[PDB]
RNA sequence: AGCAGAGUGGCGCAGUGGAAGCGUGCUGGGCCCAUAACUCAGAGGUCCGAGGAUCGAAACCUUGCUCUGCUACCA
RNA sequence: GUCUAAUUAAAACAAAGCAUUGUGAUGGCCCUAGCGGGUGUUGACACAAUGUGAUUUCUGCCCAGUGCUCUGAAUGUCAAA
RNA sequence: AUAAGUGGGAGAUAUUAGACCUCGGUUUGGUAUCGUCAAUGAAAUACCACUACUCUUAUUGUUUCCUUACUUACUUGAUUA
RNA sequence: UCUCUCAAAUAAUAACGGAGGUGUCCCAAGGCCAGCUCAGUGCGGACAGAAACCACACAUAGAGCAAAAGGGCAAAUGCUGACUUGAUCUCGGUGUUCAGUACACACAGGGACAGCAAAAGCUCGGCCUAUCGAUCCUUUUGGUUUAAAGAGUUUUUAACAA
């Protein structure tokens, strides 16, 4: 659920509009939260996807898809070579698992128009630049 | 006290012709959502970050200017008139008397 | 609890409400009543239920109306068979009692003319008013063009103080198509007297004088 | 927010207690408990009570002998 | 602004559509030597205001005054 | 007995004594965002929280106000679901 | 008479005879029974309610909801469980 | 914010200068017309005295016009009857403040429509001089008008005028 603040019972030091502890929410899926301390113990398996069986009140059930990129059945078969590329090492903290991609928010169009055009970080970037061509 | 009466002939743009009409206290009518600025104001607020618009306060305005509503009974069309302002209205007045006894 | 014919828990169709004649076992022409509720209309309040319907067709009526006549008006009502009488019958109708088969207060209905108002609430006031019979202008007697209403049907409603009405809309030995139009015709001038309630009518009914009581949509 | 209709006594029962083999009369009464519900044992209602009556009184000893001795029932 | 409650003889308080009542105070009589106490007799009503309803309003309704408590609102 | 190292060593502070407060532990009081933990390898003759300040003597009246409290009439007022 | 009220109202029920009918039945006359009316009031109640009041009960569904039963959830405690 | 004075005779003109007032009051104390004559005094009139009502003569405003004060007024601007709602609608100007701007209030008009009186005339509040408030926003009233961006319809909603 909601990620509590790490606040020191001390008054939020500051703005009245940074003082919600409680009601401060993951801007990250629960799936995701999942993948990525499932990865750090298994650095060797690289992540695909997260889906879910089952859920009662302190916890979620997910299973979670790991490949064997050492594995030369995983190397050997060629539609997913492509897993065992170094592009891959952690997909999970770069949101490039399912549960990520949507937690990062890349949708085609409008809705998402920031944030599409720059993957989050990247859109304010491209709009906050004085682009200084040379013959002014 | 302004007393008014509670009918007045005055002038009517559909009639175009000066005819009777009911004179009516307009007052102030509930607040509504979902005004413009109401539908707004509220997402502003949205919480933490602690009443956005000014509390105005330091009221010294003892009175209102009084509108009537005044309908014409031919065309039902309606007029509004504003008057000066005063403490206490009041409509078929209990309109007060020439040279009245005190009695005995 | 209703006898076999109708069902009290169903809504009977205006279509489904011609079938009163079933609810005259009584050998005899039992009248048909159109009984309606009214829900909010606040009846202490300027909220007054009056109005005047002529029904189509007749509620079975042997009506006696009662003029005092000024002027042309005596004679307008003269040709429309009244009774005819001018002002100097407040004089014979109160006081006393007539004689042999007639009572002094042998009419049905009663009209008093504007110009006569002066007189009868007076006079006539502690005999009529009593009674119900005194003319008001919300019980439009007229009758001249008032009097070939109220001898053809013009029936009269009011709000009780419960803020109840209870309408005779006919004698049930009248034809079923005949009963329909005067039903409607008599809700559709209720409903054009309904001073803005949420729901002013919550239940409608037509129930036959000895018999049971009807539902009606 | 309980709230029990009213005439409480048209509501309980009826019932006669037994008195004791050796003494003469076994029935010293009839009585009035509480109506069985299923959210009210009136059985367990009749056990814990204790009474006296004078021996001599159930005896029935005309001229009693026996008229000051009080003898308790459960 | 929402909602609830209260205002009845000088005072305190009853009253559920037909009527004005109690206590205490107050006035006089009497008991009594005298008063205290008691007993007795009388006096004491825009029923907070106004209007509606109905044959009739403290009563029901509504609006308004006044008081009282909480609570929301906020150019 | 203590202290303002480096301008105040006292009449201030503490202090025994005196009185008051909560609590039977799934508690009281308390920390930590949380997990979990202090008091506590403690159990009401305990632990925690206060106020006044030895001995002697005295401890009056006032809960209207502001705190505090309740097996309290709890369809007052009263949120979301 | 006790109309909770009130709208409209110009009779309705029971029986018997005659005519008509296959018949429940229909028409007509008489007779008996309170009455719209008479009587005289706040509304007239034969003539029924429409709205509603106060009392009571059955039943389903729904809603407010309290108690109690189990242990496999959870919670608290003890042990080479 | 306003009057009188300071303020030195156009106007402008300040000090915690002087004497004071303003947040309202009023369907008349607005608007209009007709009639009247007030402050005050003199002289008569049981009850009536110094003052009650009745009656006449005089009388430049000394009274009265809500209020502060100062201006103004006598067949009224006052007072009393009569009739009424122009204290209205619409658009522009002007004065003050001084950017002679905003705002409020005032002044004179154009276009409506009247109100009153015999009419001429007057009358966009109170005889003149105070009496009250920006945007956003809340709301109402207005035309029943425009938009709700793939089309309609209907709720809702955005708006433009006052």
């Amino acid at each position: 659920g909601g990620r509590k603040r790490p606040v020191p019972k001390g008054c939020t030091y500051g703005k009245p509009k940074s003082h919600g502890v409680n009601q401060l929410k993951p801007y990250r899926g629960l799936q995701s939260i999942a993948e990525e301390r499932v990865g750090r113990r298994l650095g060797g398996l690289r992540v695909l996807n997260s889906y879910w069986i089952a859920q009662d009140a302190s916890y979620k059930y997910f299973e979670v898809i790991l490949i064997d990129t050492h594995h030369s059945a995983i190397r050997r078969d060629p539609k997913i070579n492509w897993i065992c590329k170094h592009v891959h090492k952690h997909r999970e903290l770069r949101g490039l698992t399912s549960a990520g991609k949507s937690s990062r928010g890349i949708g085609k169009g409008y809705r998402y128009s920031q944030t599409i055009g720059g993957s989050r970080r990247a859109a304010w970037k491209r709009k906050n630049r004085e682009h200084m061509h040379r013959k002014r | 006290m302004v007393n008014v009466p509670k009918q007045r002939r005055t002038f009517c743009k559909k009639c175009k012709v000066h005819k009777l009409h009911k004179v009516t206290q307009y007052k102030k009518s509930k607040e509504r959502k979902g005004a413009q600025g109401r539908r707004r104001y509220d997402r502003k607020q949205q919480g933490f970050g602690g009443q956005t618009k000014p509390i105005f306060r330091k009221k010294a305005k003892t009175t209102k200017k009084i509108v009537l509503r005044m309908e014409c009974t031919e065309c039902k069309y309606r007029k509004q008139t504003p008057l000066k302002r005063c403490k206490h209205f009041e409509l078929g007045g209990d309109k007060k008397r020439k040279g009245q006894m005190i009695q005995f | 609890m209703a006898s076999k014919v109708s069902r009290d828990t169903l809504y009977e169709g205006v279509n489904g409400l011609l079938e009163a004649s079933a609810k005259k076992k009584r050998g005899f022409l039992e009248t048909v009543e159109l009984q309606i509720g009214l829900k909010n209309y606040d009846p202490q309040k300027d909220k007054r239920f009056s109005g005047t319907v002529k029904l189509k067709h007749i509620p079975r009526p042997k009506m006696k109306v009662c003029i005092l006549g000024d002027q042309q008006h005596c004679d307008e009502a003269k040709a429309n068979n009244v009774d005819f009488m001018d002002a100097e019958a407040l004089k014979k109708l109160n006081k006393n009692k007539k004689l042999v088969k007639k009572l002094a207060k042998s009419y049905d209905a009663f009209l008093a003319s504007e110009s006569l108002i002066k007189q009868i609430p007076r006079l006539l006031g502690p005999g009529l008013n009593k009674a119900g019979k005194f003319p008001a202008l919300l019980s439009h007697q007229e009758s001249m063009i008032g009097k070939i209403e109220e001898v053809k049907s013009t029936i009269k409603f009011q709000m009780k103080k419960v803020l109840c009405l209870s309408v005779a809309v006919g004698h049930v030995g009248m034809k079923s198509d005949e009963l329909a139009q005067n039903v409607n015709l008599s809700i559709n001038f209720l409903v054009s007297l309904l001073k803005k309630n949420w729901q002013n009518v919550r239940s409608l009914h037509v129930k036959s004088s000895m018999g049971p009581p009807q539902r009606l949509y | 927010g309980k709230k029990k209709v009213v005439d409480p006594f048209s509501r309980k029962d009826w019932y006669d207690v037994k008195a004791p083999n050796m003494f003469q009369t076994r029935q010293i009464g009839k009585t009035l408990v509480n109506r069985t519900q299923g959210q009210r044992i009136a059985s367990d209602y009749l056990k814990g009570r204790v009474f006296e009556v004078s021996l001599a009184d159930l005896q029935k000893d005309i001229d009693p002998e026996r008229s000051f001795r009080k003898f308790r029932l459960i």
